[PDB]
């Protein structure tokens, strides 16, 4: 209950505030604008199994959507910031 | 080694035969 | 013969520079330079010299600089001779100086 | 200073990735 | 239809129409390009001179002892070298020059028909694979028997009562090639299943 | 009842494989065809481990074999055969049982089974014990992944562990004794 | 098809012999058969590479288990320096007494080969130290690689048959090959080191036994996962800590020192283990970059289509790239020979000049039976990288779709590429060559102040940079007060401003004007070489001459010798020019990196840079004294332990002559004698009885070229294979 679990606790919410905070924006934006296809088609269609695009997981009631994935996509950044501050002890 | 009298037995098996059977089968095989 | 002749008789040749006889020494590598530059003509073949060619005409064209008289690769029988002149002429001089840088020195 | 005994155990083993490769290429120049 | 129980198929060349057949041709020799049953009495020769064969190496262990390897070694009889192999080479070639040479043109039954040695006939022809399923049987002990020396040494009753004193430490899993056979136990535990997913999987 | 609040929804699957949450997150569940033979593993080995557990637990509890791991190493089996013939001894008669499983379970029968076909000699259901088949084994599987854990980390088999959590809960959890090694 | 060639029936049928040497060189290529859909090619390839990948595993099982078996190597560990590891026996029914003697030259009892492979240290420097570690080990391989023709066999049915589309899915594939297949294989390998190899470097035994008994720090994971990462960096090695003991051993496991470990003069393991965990962090990183079923990543052609410049300069930018690059075949085979390709050049580069296994640079000639090595199979990987390059533009390009892209003003301008090389390549043409021979007869006259020589100003700045002080500039590295110097004055530069100035170590070895000269020749052979294959692949689609080759073929002899006699005219033809420089871009390189270093391991530098600079003393210094080793291997006074060489190094010359045969005398003057033995054979008595099947003929003019390369580069390769091995083994530097 001290600084080493205090801290990556207090970092890994600066991420997660700029994901909801705005970047819920734009990543969104471009996902929209991104989707993978093969010989104009997308990886279903052409007979791929495996590459069907899975939106059946990812659902919320949070008031924007924000989902799981985005949750480990930010929350891996938030532990990045993490273990970049503790683990330096480089120039301050 | 322990083994030491191997081989004897697999290079003439493995330089020989071995090249006198797949000279054989081969051979058989180019025409039918 | 390699140890016996080529090896142990070419240590006349090698070791002349700065002595009366050192124009076989270069002689002897210039022997090996045509020699080699023969394959050039033996191992290729017009059809890629003519479209290599065609390449350059676009260097000088695009400078105006073409000439009047178009630049053709060399025959078929054309680089075929020109490839016999040299593997003979460059493997004949080498032994012109082999011979007299050793013997020369020796006899 | 290998014992003999696990040499064959290993020529052995070897063997059966020789019937494996005859069994691969059967099926595949069988097609 | 025992068969050897690898799962269901076996080739066409083995159905079951040979006595003795379980249907098991690895290596696609039991084909036809020449003929097969020409192996049945290459089996049933090898068989039936093979199961009489532990009869002399098998009993005498329990008598006399000099045993089937060291047998051979010490007699009195063979007189000054090649008197010794050279009566035994005719009489042996004689006759089978008759069926060898007799029953590859005067039919395919090996002796069957019995015109060379009639026995009493009272049972003939049916059971047959019984005689061919029990040699086949001694077959495979006859190897054993050299292993029985080459590993062991003992003689093969000498070597039944070491099982019989200690049954665990008797094995061969213990002795020399026991880590070996031990492998190719395992490696033929999953045997039946490669050759299975040939059929099922394909 | 998906599993964790709605989405979750396999279009493949209806639940009528025995047991459903809904719950395939990466997609193996795709081409139905081999979806079979996942389903049954998946009996398998629940009906396999589940065994495994209290395999270790009955004895390490109240018995011989504490430590479960080193069984096998120590001394005083209750059948000294040594090591290098009982694994032949394993396979084979494992062998029959596992081929003719197998060729019971790939005869139309898709079911379990064992000695060809008969399979319930109490004959006690079908429904519901069946839905809890899969429930418990989904449970023994990953209730075994802990004993793992276990052995590598604190090296104290589940007895101990049961027993060490109980008197130091602060002191002994995944966290603490992972962060501190000194077993 | 009956006959052989199944796959094609114009083979199929054919009279003569031809049917059965194309039968052979048509097999492999796939796209070329009766039906091949486009599934059913994909099928076999991806079969095929399980061929591949079992065949290596084997190879290095047989590697792993002769050493165990009929090598030395516990008498070897002891004594590193002063003892020869030992390869497989030699059996020859063929001997006498005293070539058997002569060659049982190591620790066995029997006649072996001193093993110039390398291997042996990787395996001391993992550490293994047990003949039963390696057979240990040469079991797995042997058991791993039998999974896959298992899975060879087991993908090739209807059931477990994969889809189509499941091959052209490549954001799945670069998910799991960056993450997976590069990443996590990056941590086992961290693993692998910090249990295994760094302890055992300190002389601690573990196995598979003791394994978790022990742990690899003092500390437990503690500091890893408090976030405090400097325990495990916290107490290195000493400088005398002596390997595979313990003597002064620092306690630590993550840490970089820089510079070598003066014990071994190899790389410290600790900077190893700190490098790879890092590379695991980056890959693992980079994996999750592209989308997959999970909706969250990137696009690869929402990428692409994105980076026209808003200018116009690459007008269309990149569009329906990824069309080509997902549906050709030979364009992304063309990209990884040229990737890997550099990289086998790369590991060369760095792997003599830091020599990260422990012992290595001690023994000397397994260093140059290496080197060369990765430069030579760096060489063919890029002419491979080209062709398939040419195969691409010849076959699956596709104008129309491409119109406006980057490939499509590639080949808008063909000749500014193809000329400006032809520009490049004469300049250092006439003056590299130029030099050389002014330096010659300058030499020759007997007075050398006269000759051309320039310093290699820039790689000396270079060197400056990087801290050399040998010279007079001081700049970064090299200067104490420049903002660089007291940045890593912390970390790595203290060590490795050591191993740089000790000259010893091959690292950044000094350089001079035979060093200028020669990196002048090297950068000839790149661009003639490229000027070659660069012009095959623009030229496939059509030149000026015949602007039918996209449609008539890719490998094919001629047009015939009309409208001026067309000659290898083909893009296959062009691709066959390039082998005989890439042997020359290469030889240079062979060469001037081994009699640099001959001197420098005879510990002279004096040879080299006062004779290096004119043609002679390569020719009077480098190949006179290294040959007069190799000749006395035949000895007829007596068999030499380098009578292996000896005469190898004939064998090399024979073959090489034999190649001249092929690329010289071309066909009708063959097939006009065989025309004189077919009717002697024919009508000669005794002989009327036996006759061919297959009408024997001169064999095709595309084929004889191709069978002459290959006697030019086996001949090629064996002298200079016996010439470097039998030279330094002779010496031993
Ligand atoms: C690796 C070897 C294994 C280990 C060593 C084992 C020892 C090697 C013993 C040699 C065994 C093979 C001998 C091959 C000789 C035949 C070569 C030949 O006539 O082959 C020529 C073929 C003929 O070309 C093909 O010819 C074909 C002929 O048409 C046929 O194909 C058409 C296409 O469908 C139709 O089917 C038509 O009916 C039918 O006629 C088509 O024209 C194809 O388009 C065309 O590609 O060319 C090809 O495709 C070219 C394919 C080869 C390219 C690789 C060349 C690389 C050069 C070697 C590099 C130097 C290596 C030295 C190494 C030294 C270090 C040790
Ligand atoms: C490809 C790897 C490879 C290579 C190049 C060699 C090379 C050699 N081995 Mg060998 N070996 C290997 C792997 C390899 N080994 C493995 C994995 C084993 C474990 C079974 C052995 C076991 C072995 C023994 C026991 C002996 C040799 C011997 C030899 C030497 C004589 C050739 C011989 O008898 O081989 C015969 C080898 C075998 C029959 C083993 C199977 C062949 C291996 C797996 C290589 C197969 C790869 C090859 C591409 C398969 C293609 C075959 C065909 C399609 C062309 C020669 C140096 C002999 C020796 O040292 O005498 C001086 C010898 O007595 N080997
Ligand atoms: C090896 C045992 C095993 C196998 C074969 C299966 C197979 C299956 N499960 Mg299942 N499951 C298991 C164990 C297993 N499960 C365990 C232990 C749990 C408890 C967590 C569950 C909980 C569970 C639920 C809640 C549901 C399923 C369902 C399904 C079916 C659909 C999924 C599918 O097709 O993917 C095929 C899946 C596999 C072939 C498994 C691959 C596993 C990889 C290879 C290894 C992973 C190792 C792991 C990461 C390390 C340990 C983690 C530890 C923390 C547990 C399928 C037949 C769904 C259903 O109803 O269908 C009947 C469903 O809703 N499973
Ligand atoms: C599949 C699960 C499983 C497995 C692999 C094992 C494996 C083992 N058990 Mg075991 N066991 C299990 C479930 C399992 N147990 C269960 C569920 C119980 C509760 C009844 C026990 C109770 C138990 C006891 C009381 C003992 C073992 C012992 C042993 C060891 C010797 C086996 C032996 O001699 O049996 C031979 C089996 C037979 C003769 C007939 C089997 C039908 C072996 C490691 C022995 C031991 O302590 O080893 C040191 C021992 O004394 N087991
Ligand atoms: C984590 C998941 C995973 C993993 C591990 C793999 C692994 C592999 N896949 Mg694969 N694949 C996956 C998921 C995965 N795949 C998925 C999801 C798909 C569907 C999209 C595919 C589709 C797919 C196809 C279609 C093919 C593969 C292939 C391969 C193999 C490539 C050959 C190889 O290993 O190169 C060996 C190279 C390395 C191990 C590392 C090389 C790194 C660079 C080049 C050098 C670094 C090493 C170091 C610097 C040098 C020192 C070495 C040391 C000895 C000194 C490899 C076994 C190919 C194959 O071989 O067929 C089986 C193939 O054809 N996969
Ligand atoms: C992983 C790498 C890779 C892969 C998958 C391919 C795949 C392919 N290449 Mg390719 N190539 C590669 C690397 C590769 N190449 C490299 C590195 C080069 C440069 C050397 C080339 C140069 C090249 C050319 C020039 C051609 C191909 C062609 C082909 C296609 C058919 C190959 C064929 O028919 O072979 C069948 C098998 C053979 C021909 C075996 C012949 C044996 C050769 C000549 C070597 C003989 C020397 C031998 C080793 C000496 C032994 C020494 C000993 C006696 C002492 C196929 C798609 C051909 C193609 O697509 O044409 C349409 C084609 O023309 N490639
Ligand atoms: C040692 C032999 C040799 C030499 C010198 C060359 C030289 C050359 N080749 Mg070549 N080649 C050779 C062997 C050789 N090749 C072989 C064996 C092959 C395999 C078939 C090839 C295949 C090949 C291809 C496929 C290509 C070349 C190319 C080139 C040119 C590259 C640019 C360069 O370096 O210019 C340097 C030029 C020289 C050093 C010429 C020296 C002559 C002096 C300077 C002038 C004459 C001296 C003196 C005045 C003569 C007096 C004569 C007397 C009658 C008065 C160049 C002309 C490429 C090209 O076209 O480049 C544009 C190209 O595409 N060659
Ligand atoms: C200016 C200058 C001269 C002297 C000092 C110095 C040299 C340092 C230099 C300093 C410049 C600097 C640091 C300028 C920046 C100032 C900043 C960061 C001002 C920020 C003000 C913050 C504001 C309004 C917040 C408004 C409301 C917000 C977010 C609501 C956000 C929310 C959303 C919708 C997402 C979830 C979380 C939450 C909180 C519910
Ligand atoms: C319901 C609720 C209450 C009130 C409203 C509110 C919106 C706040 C809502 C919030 C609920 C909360 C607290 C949600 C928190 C979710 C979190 C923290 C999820 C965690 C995500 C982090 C994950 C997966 C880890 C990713 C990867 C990591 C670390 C690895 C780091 C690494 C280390 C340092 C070693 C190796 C290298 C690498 C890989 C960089
Ligand atoms: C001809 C062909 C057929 C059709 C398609 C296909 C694409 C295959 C096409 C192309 C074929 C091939 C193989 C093309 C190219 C091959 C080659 C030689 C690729 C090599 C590229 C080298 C590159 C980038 C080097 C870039 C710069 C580097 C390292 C140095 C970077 C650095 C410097 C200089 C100092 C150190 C630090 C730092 C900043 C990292
Ligand atoms: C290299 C080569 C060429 C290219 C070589 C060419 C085109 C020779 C042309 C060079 C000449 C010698 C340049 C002549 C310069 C003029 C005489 C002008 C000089 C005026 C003063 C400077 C003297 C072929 O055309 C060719 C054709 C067929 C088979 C093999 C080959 C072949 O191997
Ligand atoms: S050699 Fe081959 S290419 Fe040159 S002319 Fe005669 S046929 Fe045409």
């Amino acid at each position: 209950e001290l600084s080493p679990s205090l801290v990556i606790s207090l970092s890994t919410g600066l991420s997660l505030f700029l994901g909801r905070f705005v970047f819920f924006n734009f990543q969104r934006e471009n996902v929209a604008k991104q989707v993978p296809e093969q010989n104009g088609l997308t990886h279903f269609e052409a007979g791929d199994t495996r590459a069907k695009e899975y939106v059946s997981l990812l659902k919320s009631n949070d008031p924007v959507g924000f989902n799981i994935v985005d949750v480990l996509a930010w929350g891996s950044i938030g532990h990045i910031v993490a273990y970049y501050i503790l683990a330096t002890t480089s120039n301050g | 080694m322990n083994a030491a009298y191997l081989p004897s037995i697999f290079v003439p098996l493995v330089g020989l035969v071995f090249p006198a059977i797949a000279m054989a089968s081969a051979f058989l095989y180019i025409e039918k | 013969w390699l140890r016996d002749f080529l090896w142990a008789q070419s240590s006349q040749v090698i070791q002349s520079y700065g002595s009366a006889l050192s124009a076989y020494g270069l002689v002897f590598l210039g022997a090996h330079f045509v020699w080699a530059f023969s394959l050039m003509f033996l191992f290729s073949g017009r059809g890629y010299w003519q479209e290599l060619i065609e390449s350059i005409l676009w260097a000088h064209n695009k400078l105006k600089v073409a000439p009047a008289i178009q630049p053709r690769a060399l025959s078929i029988t054309q680089g075929r001779a020109v490839g016999v002149a040299h593997y003979i002429f460059g493997g004949i001089v080498t032994t012109w100086s082999f011979f007299l840088a050793r013997i020369i020195a020796v006899g | 200073s290998i014992s003999e005994s696990q040499i064959f155990i290993a020529i052995f083993l070897a063997l059966i990735n020789g019937f494996l490769a005859l069994r691969l290429g059967s099926t595949l120049y069988n097609s | 239809r025992p068969m050897w129980y690898p799962g269901a198929t076996a080739p066409k060349h083995l159905d079951g129409s040979m006595l003795g057949d379980y249907g098991y041709d690895p290596l696609d020799l039991g084909a036809n390009p020449d003929s097969l049953a020409w192996f049945r009495e290459a089996e049933l020769m090898n068989g039936r001179y093979a199961m009489l064969g532990v009869m002399g190496g098998a009993f005498v262990n329990a008598f006399g002892l000099p045993n089937w390897w060291e047998a051979g070694a010490k007699v009195d009889v063979p007189i000054s070298l090649g008197v010794l192999i050279a009566l035994e080479l005719a009489i042996f070639a004689v006759f089978e020059y008759k069926r060898y040479e007799g029953f590859k043109k005067t039919g395919e039954c090996g002796v069957l028909s019995f015109m060379p040695f009639d026995p009493l006939n009272m049972r003939s022809e049916e059971n047959k694979l019984k005689e061919l399923k029990n040699g086949r049987l001694a077959m495979v002990a006859s190897v054993g028997f050299i292993s029985q020396y080459l590993v062991t040494g003992k003689g093969p009753v000498d070597n039944l009562k070491d099982h019989i004193v200690d049954p665990l430490h008797n094995n061969i899993y213990t002795s020399s090639v026991g880590n070996e056979v031990t492998v190719a136990i395992v490696f033929a535990a999953m045997w039946p299943m490669f050759a299975e997913a040939k059929k099922a999987l394909g | 009842p998906m599993w964790l609040v709605g989405a979750s929804a396999p279009d493949y699957l209806d639940g009528s494989m025995a047991g459903d949450y809904g719950y395939d997150p990466l997609g193996l569940g795709s081409d139905a065809d081999r979806l079979a033979w996942y389903r049954e593993a998946e009996k398998v080995n629940g009906r396999w481990a589940m065994n495994a557990v209290a395999g270790i637990v009955f004895c390490e509890l109240l018995g011989i074999q504490t430590n479960w791991w080193e069984v096998g190493q120590n001394p005083d089996l209750p059948v000294d055969l040594p090591f290098n013939a009982l694994v032949a001894i394993e396979a084979v008669i494992m062998g029959f049982f596992e081929v003719k499983r197998y060729q019971g379970w790939k005869d139309t029968g898709m079911s379990g089974l064992n000695d060809s076909f008969p399979w319930d000699p109490l004959g006690m259901t079908s429904e519901r014990v069946e839905l809890a088949e899969i429930k418990n084994g989904r449970l023994a599987m990953f209730a075994w992944t802990g004993f793992i854990a276990q052995a590598v980390v604190v090296r104290k088999g589940p007895v101990a562990c049961l027993n060490a959590h109980l008197a130091d809960p602060f002191g002994q959890n995944i966290l603490t004794n992972v962060l501190n090694i000194p077993e | 098809a009956t006959k052989f060639p199944k796959f094609s029936q114009g083979l199929a049928q054919d009279p003569t012999t031809r049917r059965i040497w194309f039968g052979v060189a048509t097999a492999h290529d796939f796209e070329s058969h009766d039906s091949i859909t486009e599934e059913t090619l994909y099928q076999k390839i991806f079969a095929s590479h399980f061929g591949q990948l079992s065949i290596i595993f084997l190879w290095t099982s047989g590697n792993l288990f002769h050493v165990a078996w009929q090598g030395n190597f516990e008498a070897w560990v002891q004594d590193p320096l002063h003892i020869r590891p030992i390869a497989h026996a030699i059996w020859d029914p063929h001997f006498g007494q005293s070539a058997v003697e002569a060659f049982t030259r190591g620790g066995a009892s029997g006649p072996v080969n001193i093993a110039t492979s390398g291997v042996y240290q990787w395996w001391y420097t993992i550490g293994m130290r047990t003949n039963q570690d390696l057979y240990q080990g040469s079991v797995f391989l042997s058991i791993a690689a039998g999974l896959f023709l298992i899975a060879g066999w087991l993908h090739l049915q209807p059931k477990f048959q994969p889809t189509l589309s499941w091959f052209k899915n490549a954001e799945s594939r670069l998910n799991h090959h960056l993450a997976g297949l590069f990443g996590v294989s990056s941590l086992a390998w961290t693993g692998h080191l910090v249990h295994v190899a760094i302890p055992e470097s300190r002389g601690i035994h573990v196995r598979w036994d003791n394994f978790l008994t022990i742990l690899p720090h003092p500390l437990g994971l503690k500091p890893f996962f408090t976030g405090n990462w400097s325990a495990y960096a916290q107490n290195p090695d000493t400088i005398n800590h002596i390997f595979s003991t313990n003597t002064g051993s620092g306690d630590a496991i993550l840490t970089f020192l820089g510079g070598f470990h003066p014990q071994t003069q190899s790389l410290w393991l600790t900077d190893m283990a700190h490098h790879h965990l890092a590379i695991a962090v980056l890959f693992i990183i980079a994996g999750h970059m592209y989308r997959t079923n999970f909706g969250i990543g990137h696009s690869m052609k929402e990428i692409l289509d994105m980076h026209t410049p808003p200018s116009g300069n690459l007008g269309a930018g990149h569009q329906n790239l990824f069309d080509t690059i997902n549906n050709s075949l030979h364009f992304q085979l063309g990209l990884a020979l040229a990737s890997a390709g550099t990289i086998c050049s790369m590991v060369a580069q760095h792997m003599y000049s830091l020599p990260a296994y422990a012992f290595i640079a001690s023994d000397f000639t397994t260093q140059a039976s290496l080197y060369t090595h990765h430069q030579y199979i760096a060489g063919f990987m890029l002419c491979g990288a080209f062709a398939h390059g040419a195969i691409f533009f010849i076959r699956d390009y596709d104008p129309v779709a491409n119109k406006g892209n980057v490939l499509a003003r590639i080949l808008d301008h063909k000749e500014a590429i193809i000329s400006h090389l032809s520009w490049v390549s004469l300049f250092l043409g006439f003056h590299t060559l130029g030099l050389y021979v002014h330096n010659d007869v300058m030499l020759a006259f007997g007075t050398p102040e006269k000759q051309i020589l320039i310093e290699p100003v820039f790689a000396q700045w270079i060197q400056a940079a990087q801290g050399k002080s040998l010279y007079g500039f001081d700049f970064l590295l090299a200067s104490s007060t420049s903002p660089a110097f007291n940045a890593s004055q912390t970390v790595w530069l203290p060590g490795w401003l050591d191993a740089i100035n000790n000259p010893t170590n091959s690292l950044f070895l000094t350089i001079g004007p035979g060093d200028f000269l020669v990196h002048h020749a090297i950068a000839l052979g790149l661009h003639t070489t490229t000027l070659i294959l660069v012009k095959g692949a623009l030229d496939a689609r059509g030149s000026k001459l015949m602007p039918d080759k996209k449609d008539f073929g890719y490998s094919f002899p001629c047009d015939g010798p009309g409208r001026g006699g067309t000659c290898d005219i083909s893009a296959w033809d062009a691709f066959y020019l390039s082998v005989f420089w890439m042997l020359n871009t290469i030889g240079w390189v062979t060469f001037y990196w081994h009699w640099k270093h001959l001197g420098i391991w005879q510990g002279n530098v004096n040879q080299f840079n006062e004779s290096s600079t004119y043609l002679m003393g390569w020719l009077r210094d480098y190949l006179w004294l290294n040959s007069s080793q190799l000749i006395n291997g035949y000895n007829p006074f007596g068999m030499n332990s380098l009578s292996v060489w000896a005469w190898m190094f004939l064998f090399g010359h024979l073959v090489y002559a034999t190649g001249f045969m092929f690329l010289i005398s071309w066909r009708g003057y063959w097939q006009e004698l065989i025309e004189t033995l077919a009717w002697a054979h024919e009508r000669t008595p005794l002989a009327n009885l036996v006759r061919w099947k297959d009408k024997p003929v001169a064999l095709s003019i595309v084929q004889a070229r191709l069978v002459g390369l290959a006697h030019f580069s086996v001949g090629y390769i064996f002298t200079y294979a016996a010439f470097l091995i039998a030279s330094t083994s002779g010496k031993f530097g």
